[PDB]
RNA sequence: GGAGAAUUUGGACAAACUUGGUCAUUUAGAGGAACUAAAAGUCGUAACAAGGUUUCCGUAGGUGAACCUGCGGAAGGAUCAU
RNA sequence: UAACUACUGCGAAAGCAUUUGCCAAGGACGUUUUCAUUAAUCAAGAACGAAAGUUAGGGGAUCGAAGAUGAUCAGAUACCGUCGUAGUCUUAACCAUAAACUAUGCCGACUAGGGAUCGGGUGCUUGCACUCGGCACCUUACGAGAAAUCAAAGUCUUUGGGUUCU
RNA sequence: UUCCAACGGGGCCUUUCCUUCUGGCUAACCUUGAGUCCUUGUGGCUCUUGGCGAACCAGGACUUUUACUUUGAAAAAAUUAGAGUGUUCAAAGCAGGCGUAUUGCUCGAAUAUAUUAGCAUGGAAUAAUAGAAUAGGACGUUUGGUUCUAUUUUGUUGGUUUCUAG
RNA sequence: UAUCUGGUUGAUCCUGCCAGUAGUCAUAUGCUUGUCUCAAAGAUUAAGCCAUGCAUGUCUAAGUAUAAGCAAUUUAUACAGUGAAACUGCGAAUGGCUCAUUAAAUCAGUUAUCGUUUAUUUGAUAGUUCCUUUACUACAUGGUAUAACUGUGGUAAUUCUAGAGCUAAUACAUGCUUAAAAUCUCGACCCUUUGGAAGAGAUGUAUUUAUUAGAUAAAAAAUCAAUGUCUUCGGACUCUUUGAUGAUUCAUAAUAACUUUUCGAAUCGCAUGGCCUUGUGCUGGCGAUGGUUCAUUCAAAUUUCUGCCCUAUCAACUUUCGAUGGUAGGAUAGUGGCCUACCAUGGUUUCAACGGGUAACGGGGAAUAAGGGUUCGAUUCCGGAGAGGGAGCCUGAGAAACGGCUACCACAUC
RNA sequence: AACUUCGGGAUAAGGAUUGGCUCUAAGGGUCGAUCAACUUAGAACUGGUACGGACAAGGGGAAUCUGACUGUCUAAUU
C-alpha cells in the first residue's frame, strides 16, 4: 500500500497528468507489451505502484536469455532468488552430477512466494547481483 | 590493448584469401571500409595473389599510383583497400571488368563481367529508418546510405544501385520463390530458392533454401543475399552456378577433363 | 583590460614509513628421545614342536632385557566327538 | 545361579539361565482387516557398547594384579606352593575399546538333493505330513576359488540388480 | 517397365488433438461453358461458377515441466585425420599441368572430426514431473447481473448515453 | 597401434611389489660425428642486475620557405626549381618481449547493449550565421604573437636554456557571407462584424529541460463545445497522415524557452575555358585538406549461460568502515553499491561456500595412445597481464602508457 | 596472546574518542486531551586541534625461586 513512501515522490517520468485538463477517469498510468508472448498482468494496468524496474510499468527491457526456476528466497523487496538445478556430464564415468546455480531476480509488485517456478528475462544490469526480471508465474 | 590493432598476422588472416605459410609473417590487414574485416578481399590480394599481375606488394603500389584499377567507379590507392561481395573492380588497361562474387567452395572468384553489367552491383539493404529532418533512408551491405527510397523496400530486400549516381534502379522484394546468394557459413557460395522462413522471436530467423539439383538446407538470414526471381538472376552468376557437387561427384568431373 | 606564474583552502585518490595484529613459507639450536643401515658383539631364551607355563586380543600392574601376572575374550588350538 | 544345559532359545550388538509379581517392548505365524510407495543403503549427526580402568558414596564372602613369602634354578622379585592390597558386587557419573570373529557389510532376486530341530499354522486318525519363519547340519558341485574350502565365498573377461565402508 | 520382395517413410479409417480460430488465396481438383485430347480402362485432360483452404502466411487467443536422442547450425587459422599433386625420393610445400613454348590455355588449393554449454529441428520408448476428492473441477449456442475496454460513424477535435464488438 | 619377462620356495600355486622393455616437438649430460633438406635455442634458477650501440619517426602537384643553402638558364619585381631548419599535422596506444601476478578471476564456446564511446575508412549530409534587418560591420579577404634565423650570455655537467631583436599559418584568436515561401505569435487601423488586415518579430544545426504527436479489434447512429464546412443550404457533412521492433518514453517531427552559444570552409594545387558590360566584369573544370550530424568500418567497454588443479590437519563465510536489496542523488561514455544519504536485513554454503596451497597465466594444442584413459601446454596463433616495486597523471579518438611525466620505496650512474 | 583447575588470565597487550553552542531522535504517566523525569544515540556550527582542561586517577610485558589461595604474628629494628 500507501505508494508514496519514500523521501521523494514517486511517478513514471514524462508522464503528465495535468491538473487543468479537468477529469475524473483516472491517473495516466503508462504500460508497455514485454514482447515474446509475454502478457502485460491487469494488475500492471490497473495497479498504482511505481516501479522503475518493472518491465511492463518501468524503463527496463527484456532481451537476451530466458531463463526457468523454482523461488527459494522472498525476504528482500521487490526482489527473489531463484535456484536452477542442472545435470552436468562427467564424461569419464559417463555420467552426471546435480549441480544447480542461485540467480538473484528483480520481481515487479504486478506479482509470487517459495516453492514457485517463474520465467524470468534478461535486462541491463539492475543491481550489483540482478540482471533478470520475472515476466511469468506459473504455481 | 590500449588501442586498435594495425597488423594480422598470416595464420590468423582469412582462410578464404589462400595466403601461402611460408612466404610471410603478416598479411594485409584490410583497412577500414565498407566490408567487414572477416568478409572482404584486399586488393593486393586480388591483384597478386588471385590474378597474378603483380609479384609482390611494392607492384600492387606502382599499379594503384597510376591511378588505373577503380572500384565501384572510383579509384582506390590503398593496397589494403577491403573489397568485397558485389563490388565491381574496374581495370582502365585490359578492359577487364570483374565482380567479387563466391565459388562454391567459399572463395571470391575471378569472376569477368561485360563493361554493360559494371553499370551496378546489387544491395541487401540492412537497415531503413528515418535521418534527420525526416527525410527516410536505407542502408546497403556495403554501408552505402541512399536517401528517399520506395517505401515498398523493406529491411532485407536487395536494391540495385546505378554506381555513377549511386540511386536505387530497381529492387527486389524478400519473399517465397526468389533466388539467393548465400554469403556466410557452410553453406558459403550455394545459389537457391527461398522455400519458407522461419520467425522465431528475439533470435535468429531461418531460411530454408532448395537448389536446382533439390538439395534443401538452412541457413542464417543474415546470410542470405536476394538475387533475383526463379531462374532469373540479375548479375551474371560464376561457373558453376553455386550447386555443391560431392567429392565423389567432383573427382567424376575431374576424370571427364583428365581424358586430355 | 582579458589572459595569467609562484603561492594557497578544503577534498577525494593515495604511494611510503613507523607500530601492533594475523596467515603462509623457509631456517639456526646446547641437549633429549627415537628409527634405520643391521646381519655378525654382550646378556639371556620370549616365539616357532603341548617350544618345554598352548599361543594371541583388549585392558591393568610389575620391570636389565626379551617378558611376567590378573580380569574378560578368541582359536588363527594341542579338542569339530558322550 | 550347578546338575537339567543341547551343533537348543531370545536380543541391534555387547549380552541374557533359581521363583513369583508389576511395567512397557518384540519377532514369527494367522488374517477375503487398513493406508497406498510411505521404501533400500546411507557422508554429517546420534543411541547402545564385554573386561579392565577412573571419581565419589555403600559393600567387602571368594578369588586375586601389585606386594609379601617357601621352593625350584647359574639366576627366577617366573611358572609351582601359602598369604594378600586394588580389584572382583552395587548406586551416581565417566571411559568407548576387544581375536567387540562367522576374522565373511546391508537390501533384493535366482540357482540342488537330504534329513533332523525351534516357533506358529493347517490337515488329520493324534504322530506323522504339509506349510511359513528361525538356529544350524549332512551329501554333491552344477558353479566358484591360489588353495584351504564355499548352497554362498555361486549366477564375474559370456565382465552392469541397488547401496555404504575399507 | 510392371512384378518378385526385403527394408525403411508418410497419410487415412477403426469409441481416435491432427493447438484454436480470424482474413490473405482459394492454389488445387468429384466445381464441368466445347467429353472422348488418350501405351494394358488402377502405366489418365483442353477450364467455367460458390467452391473443400492443412498447400501457405501474421493475427489476437492460451499454451504442465524437464531429462534423453535424430538432423541442422555452430564450435578462427595452424595442428590432427584426409583427397589431389613425382618437392629428383622423403620430411615438407600448396603447388602445378597441357599448347603452335613466336605474344596462351587450364585443373587446384577439397573433405571429415571436435561433446560438456547455448541455439533451431524431428521422435515421444525410457526416467521424472503436473492435473478434478471438503470439487473453488470441465465443456456451453444457455439465461441474468457486474466489470471495464473503443473501432468505421453520428462534419471535425471535444463533451457524451446506447446498439455493439471483444 | 589389444604381447609381457627376471626376482620370495627344497619344489609349487598365489597375492604383491622391485627390476627389465618401448615412446617422449623432454630437458641435461657423456662419448662419437662425412653429406643434403629443415630448424628449436637464457622458459625452468634470478619478473635478478645491466657498460656500450641500436630498436619511431614522418613530405606530396596540393598547410608554413627571403636558409645571409644549393642551383640556376632565363615560366615572373610577390612567390614559383630542388630543398636543411623549425612551426603545423599525423604517428609514436601498433609491433616486439615476458609469464610475475592471477582459481569463477583469466580464458573457451555462447549471448546482450531497448546500457554506451569510437581517430580513421566508406556512404550520406549544411541558401536559414549580420541582429535594429536605415549606422558601419573589411568579405577584392579581418587581428597579434611566435618558432626556426641573427646577435649577447650563463653552466663542471645533460636531447639545460635566459635576455634582446625579426617574421609565416590548414597554429592561435576573431568575423561577414546568398533563393523564395509558409507558419506562428505580437499587433497599427475600423467595427461591434459567424469581423481582417497592414508590418513587427521569430523559425538552420548543436546544447539543456518541460510538454505534444508518434494511430489501428470489425460495424451503427444518438447527443453537440456547436460556431467550422460548403453555399444544392434542410447546415450535403466526405476525404483525413502515421516508419521500424519480439518489445520502448524508438526513429523522427512539432511546441515553449535555455546556452562562460557548438558547427555552418578568411585554406591549398593543377588546368585555364566561356560570356563582353574587354572592367581585371560576371560565370566556370579536375581534387587536396577541412568540418556538423547520421550511417558504416576498425575497434572499445560492460555483459548472459555453462565449464577450472590439490586441500576439511580449512565448516561456516559476508555485514564496524557496502555485505545483499530498496528509494533519491552524485559520478561515468554509459549500466550497476561504482560512490553518498536514508531505509530494510539480507547474500553464499556439504550439489564443498569461506580459507590455504599451486615448482597455476587461460585456450587452440602436445606426448602416449585397442577401447576407455593418464600426463604436459613458460614457448610460433588467439585472449589476458606487466614493463625494478607501488600509486598518481598529462597528452590524446584511444594509455591509468613506462624506449611519457610526477612522487615515494629499492637499486644504481656522472 | 600464552597458559588454564575452563571459573579465569583480563583494565592482558594495544588503539581511537571526549569542550562549547545550536539542534534532531528514541525511550513515559493520567483521564484523543493533559501532565512529567532524566538517560542514550546522532547531526550542524565553533576555537591558537583545545577539551576526564583544576581536582581526581592502573605503568606494562617475557620468565625463574618460593608459599596453593583469603587469613595470622615478633605493640617499640624482621
Ligand atoms: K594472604
Ligand atoms: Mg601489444
Ligand atoms: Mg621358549
Ligand atoms: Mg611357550
Ligand atoms: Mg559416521
Ligand atoms: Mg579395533
Ligand atoms: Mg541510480
Ligand atoms: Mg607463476
Ligand atoms: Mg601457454
Ligand atoms: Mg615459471
Ligand atoms: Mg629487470
Ligand atoms: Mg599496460
Ligand atoms: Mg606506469
Ligand atoms: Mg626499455
Ligand atoms: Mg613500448
Ligand atoms: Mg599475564
Ligand atoms: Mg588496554
Ligand atoms: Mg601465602
Ligand atoms: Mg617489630
Amino acid at each position: 500500500l500507501t505508494v508514496q513512501s519514500e523521501r521523494a515522490f514517486q511517478k513514471q517520468p514524462h508522464i503528465f497528468n495535468n491538473p487543468k485538463v479537468k477529469t475524473s477517469k483516472r491517473t495516466k498510468r503508462w504500460y508497455k507489451n514485454a514482447g515474446l508472448g509475454f502478457k502485460t498482468p491487469k494488475t500492471a494496468i490497473e495497479g498504482s505502484y511505481i516501479d522503475k524496474k518493472c518491465p511492463f510499468t518501468g524503463l527496463v527491457s527484456i532481451r537476451g536469455k530466458i531463463l526457468t526456476g523454482t523461488v527459494v528466497s522472498t525476504k528482500m523487496h521487490r526482489t527473489i532468488v531463484i535456484r536452477r538445478a542442472y545435470l552436468h556430464y562427467i564424461p569419464k564415468y559417463n555420467r552426471y552430477e546435480k549441480r544447480h546455480k542461485n540467480v538473484p531476480v528483480h520481481v515487479s509488485p504486478a506479482f509470487v512466494q517459495v516453492g514457485d517456478i517463474v520465467t524470468v528475462g534478461q535486462c541491463r544490469p539492475i543491481s550489483k547481483t540482478v540482471r533478470f526480471n520475472v515476466v511469468k508465474v506459473s504455481a | 590493448a590500449r588501442g586498435p590493432k594495425k597488423h594480422l598476422k598470416r595464420l590468423a588472416a582469412p582462410h578464404h584469401w589462400l595466403l601461402d605459410k611460408l612466404s610471410g609473417c603478416y598479411a594485409p590487414r584490410p583497412s577500414a571500409g565498407p566490408h567487414k574485416l572477416r568478409e572482404s578481399l584486399p586488393l593486393i590480394v586480388f591483384l597478386r595473389n588471385r590474378l597474378k599481375y603483380a609479384l609482390n606488394g611494392r607492384e600492387v603500389k606502382a599499379i594503384l599510383m597510376q591511378r588505373h584499377v577503380k572500384v565501384d567507379g572510383k579509384v582506390r590507392t590503398d593496397t589494403t583497400y577491403p573489397a568485397g561481395f558485389m563490388d565491381v573492380i574496374t581495370l582502365d588497361a585490359t578492359n577487364e571488368n570483374f565482380r567479387l562474387v563466391y565459388d562454391v567452395k567459399g572463395r571470391f572468384a575471378v569472376h569477368r563481367i561485360t563493361d554493360e553489367e559494371a553499370s551496378y552491383k546489387l544491395g541487401k539493404v540492412k537497415k531503413v529508418q528515418l535521418g534527420k529532418k525526416g527525410v527516410p533512408y536505407v542502408v546497403t551491405h556495403d554501408g552505402r546510405t541512399i536517401r528517399y527510397p520506395d517505401p515498398n523496400i523493406k529491411v532485407n530486400d536487395t536494391v540495385k544501385i546505378d554506381l555513377a549516381s549511386g540511386k536505387i534502379t530497381d529492387f527486389i522484394k524478400f519473399d517465397a520463390g526468389k533466388l539467393v546468394y548465400v554469403t556466410g557459413g557452410r553453406n558459403l557460395g550455394r545459389i537457391g530458392t527461398i522455400v519458407h522462413k522461419e520467425r522465431h522471436d528475439g533470435g535468429f530467423d531461418l531460411v530454408h533454401i532448395k537448389d536446382s539439383l533439390d538439395n534443401t538446407f538452412v541457413t542464417r538470414l543474415n546470410n542470405v543475399f536476394v538475387i533475383g526471381e526463379q531462374g532469373k538472376p540479375y548479375i551474371s552468376l560464376p561457373k558453376g552456378k553455386g550447386i555443391k557437387l560431392s567429392i565423389a561427384e567432383e573427382r567424376d568431373r575431374r576424370r571427364a577433363q583428365q581424358g586430355l
